[PDB]
RNA sequence: CACGGACCAAGGAGUCUAACGUCUAUGCGAGUGUUUGGGUGUAAAACCCAUACGCGUAAUGAAAGUGAACGUAGGUUGGGGCCUCGCAAGAGGUGCACAAUCGACCGAUCCUGAGGAUGGAUUUGAGUAAGAGCAUAGCUGUUGGGACCCGAAAG
RNA sequence: ACCAUCUAGUAGCUGGUUCCUGCCGAAGUUUCCCUAGGAUAGCAGAAGCUCGUAUCAGUUUUAU
């Protein structure tokens, strides 16, 4: 049972890998490739009003 | 290390999650049953022994009788409005003393007291 | 316990905002610092240090920057 | 005799590639060293204090000279000044950017560099001890 | 027996190099 | 300078306000990192089993 | 009443 | 503020936005510039005639 | 020579853990590690955090104790590179890291008397000479755990 | 004498140790603690500073 289950990750790389994976959103390329039907979208990012 | 036969003894803390949750249920139930009062009582300033560490300032068990007393009521009164009250605790600094005289006036008037009945 | 301090890490202690206004007294018992130490020279600004030990080479180096030190009790 | 970097950044080939191409298509020696330097491992890439960099721009006529590093530039705190010059360096730390900044100076990074010298004119090579660290 | 025998050989190869 | 995008509707109509980007998308993108932080953060839900 | 652990 | 921009540091404690290592991530343009153009030699065919 | 082999299906042998170490990769950087804990939550997930603490940021001696700039942090021989002249050879200036030599400074050192005092003979500590560290992932070597697997006269 | 645990006991040991391809590629040996059990060199690599130069050679010749 003591087997390393839980890996320790630090704070800031987890905040950059964050960071990147919420910048390849806006890319609009690799969106594409991750097998989403955003061709039809009118733009990316897409942002909707508050009332949402 | 391992003259022993630990390996029958190996305690793994899986259970961090579920007892960090069962705390707070416990301290949620706490509340509830102490709604009007703070889950904890009030604790005064101290300073710490240990030279190494006299820098630091850091809380305490209870006040002093002389605090207390300082502090325009009684001990045994004192502890049933939550003030811990210390019966061993000596006072032997000044600056300490007026603090902690001080943090008991402003708790004895931020705090209100609903009728006994 | 006796931790020791640089001349040079000593105004690093100041806050930043401060040490541009300033280029004082500095209190190295809170920053976790007993004895203080000389490396270098500080630039010639007067600083006040309050230490429990300093050291007589880095007391020159305090005094030749017009700086003076203050002893605990 | 290296062929490629063992690093895995995106960015990091990139640079790669374009100083590659670079030393192909002009052959100039800073383009070959910086290349060199760039394979470098972390251990053997050590970083270049900002006090080392003031060090080389108050040399003889170094102040007019660019400043270039290949590791990873350091803020110091042993000098509350620093000569007004151009630094480059792969990546900038916080203190040492904020300092650069604050002394009139800039910190463009190594594209940037190629781009303003692509012969490697003007330019200036330092690298943080080895043998130090240990 | 075999792994007996073969047993008994090696012991006497181990002792005629060291013996 | 930083891009703007128009806040489009819940019927999918533009609307005429537009906000600027964050710049959370200008930060480099690092698929080698993501990938090695991904690794090791979806461990942190496993449950321990032994014989 | 004591300072809590952790930010708000 | 979830993330900090150049005004806003970061609103968080003792962290900040990451920093690019390369200004530009298009190395065709890099290539194509003037400075670089006038500093490199003529290219050859880019398939050696089969002599001999 | 010998140990095993009548044949077939399944099972079956360098796996895990604690410490130390080189190398490689990522993160921050004279700082670094959030997750012992608190807040929070779509509830063992994920996201943040006060104060302390592990390491380094400086060492030395059996000990109280002391504690690293005369110099542009030190002169020379060089030394990846840079600049000037040189349409090339080549000449000059600059000198990164780094190797050598002669120097400076910190602990102690054997005396030297200006009362524990000035300098030197010099030894020595991986010491300083503008810090180079801390966190995570991978291959990898050693030690103890049953430790590549079955098996030995037994208390 | 037998039954169940410490015990999956104790090794200087008998037996075995599982998919494919390419490249490189040994020693079978010196020294030294006065040894039965290896401590150190060399043969093979790995990483960096230089150097691609006039650094060398299981080779031959000439002056002493």
């Amino acid at each position: 049972t003591w087997r390393k289950w839980n890996v320790k990750v630090n704070h800031n790389e987890k905040r950059y890998a964050t960071a990147s994976a919420i910048a390849a959103t806006a890319v609009a390329s690799l969106v594409l490739a991750r097998g989403h039907r955003v061709e039809k979208i009118p733009e990316i990012p897409l942002v909707v009003s508050t009332d949402l | 290390h391992f003259r022993k036969h630990w390996q029958e003894r190996v305690k793994v803390h899986f259970d961090q999650a579920g007892k960090k949750v069962s705390r707070r249920n416990a301290r949620a139930t706490r509340a509830a049953k102490i709604a009007p009062r703070p889950l904890d009582l009030l604790r005064p300033v101290v300073r710490a022994p240990t030279v190494k560490y006299n820098r630091k300032v850091r809380a305490g068990r209870g006040f002093t009788l002389a605090e207390v007393k300082a502090a325009g009521l009684t001990a045994a009164y004192a502890r049933t409005i939550g003030i811990a009250v210390d019966h061993r605790r000596q006072n032997r600094n000044q600056e300490i003393f007026d603090a902690n005289v001080q943090r008991l006036k402003e708790y004895q008037s931020k705090i209100i007291v609903f009728p006994r009945n | 316990w006796k931790p020791v301090l640089n001349l040079d890490k000593l105004w690093t202690l100041i806050p930043e905002d401060k040490r541009d206004q300033y280029l004082p007294v500095i209190d190295t018992l809170a920053a976790g610092y007993g004895k203080i130490l000389g490396k270098g020279r500080i630039p010639n600004v007067p600083v006040i240090v309050k230490a429990r030990f300093v050291s007589k080479l880095a007391e020159e180096k305090i005094r030749a920057a017009g700086g003076v030190v203050e002893l605990i009790a | 005799h290296r062929t490629a970097p063992k690093s895995d950044n995106v960015y990091l080939k990139l640079l790669v590639k374009l100083y590659t191409f670079l030393a192909r298509r002009t052959d100039a020696p800073f383009n070959k060293v910086v290349l060199k330097a760039l394979f470098l491992s972390k251990i053997n890439r050590p970083p270049v204090s900002v006090s080392r960099i003031a060090r080389a721009l108050k040399q003889e006529g170094a102040a007019n000279k660019t400043v270039v590093v290949v590791g990873t530039v350091t803020d110091d705190a042993r000098i509350f000044e620093f000569p007004k010059t151009t630094v480059a360096a792969l990546r900038f730390t916080a203190g040492a950017r904020a300092k650069i900044v604050k002394a009139g100076g800039e910190c463009i990074t190594l594209d940037q560099l190629a781009v303003r010298a692509p012969k490697g004119q003007n330019t200036l090579i330092l690298r943080g001890p080895r043998n130090s660290r240990e | 027996d075999g792994v007996m025998k073969n047993e008994q050989r090696a012991l006497r190869r181990i002792a005629k190099k060291h013996h | 300078s930083r891009p703007q995008v128009t806040v489009h509707s819940l019927t999918g109509e533009a609307t005429a306000n537009a906000l600027p980007l964050p710049a959370v998308f200008s930060a480099p993108i690092r698929p080698d990192i993501v990938h090695t932080v991904f690794t090791s953060v979806n461990k942190n839900k496993r449950q321990a089993y032994a014989v | 009443l004591q300072t809590p652990a952790g930010g708000k | 503020q979830v993330w900090g921009s150049e005004t806003v540091a970061s609103s968080k404690v003792g962290y900040t936005l990451p920093s690019h290592i390369i200004s530009t991530s298009d190395v065709t343009r890099i290539i194509n510039s003037s400075e670089i153009q006038s500093a490199i030699r003529p290219a050859g065919q880019a398939t050696q005639k089969r002599t001999h």
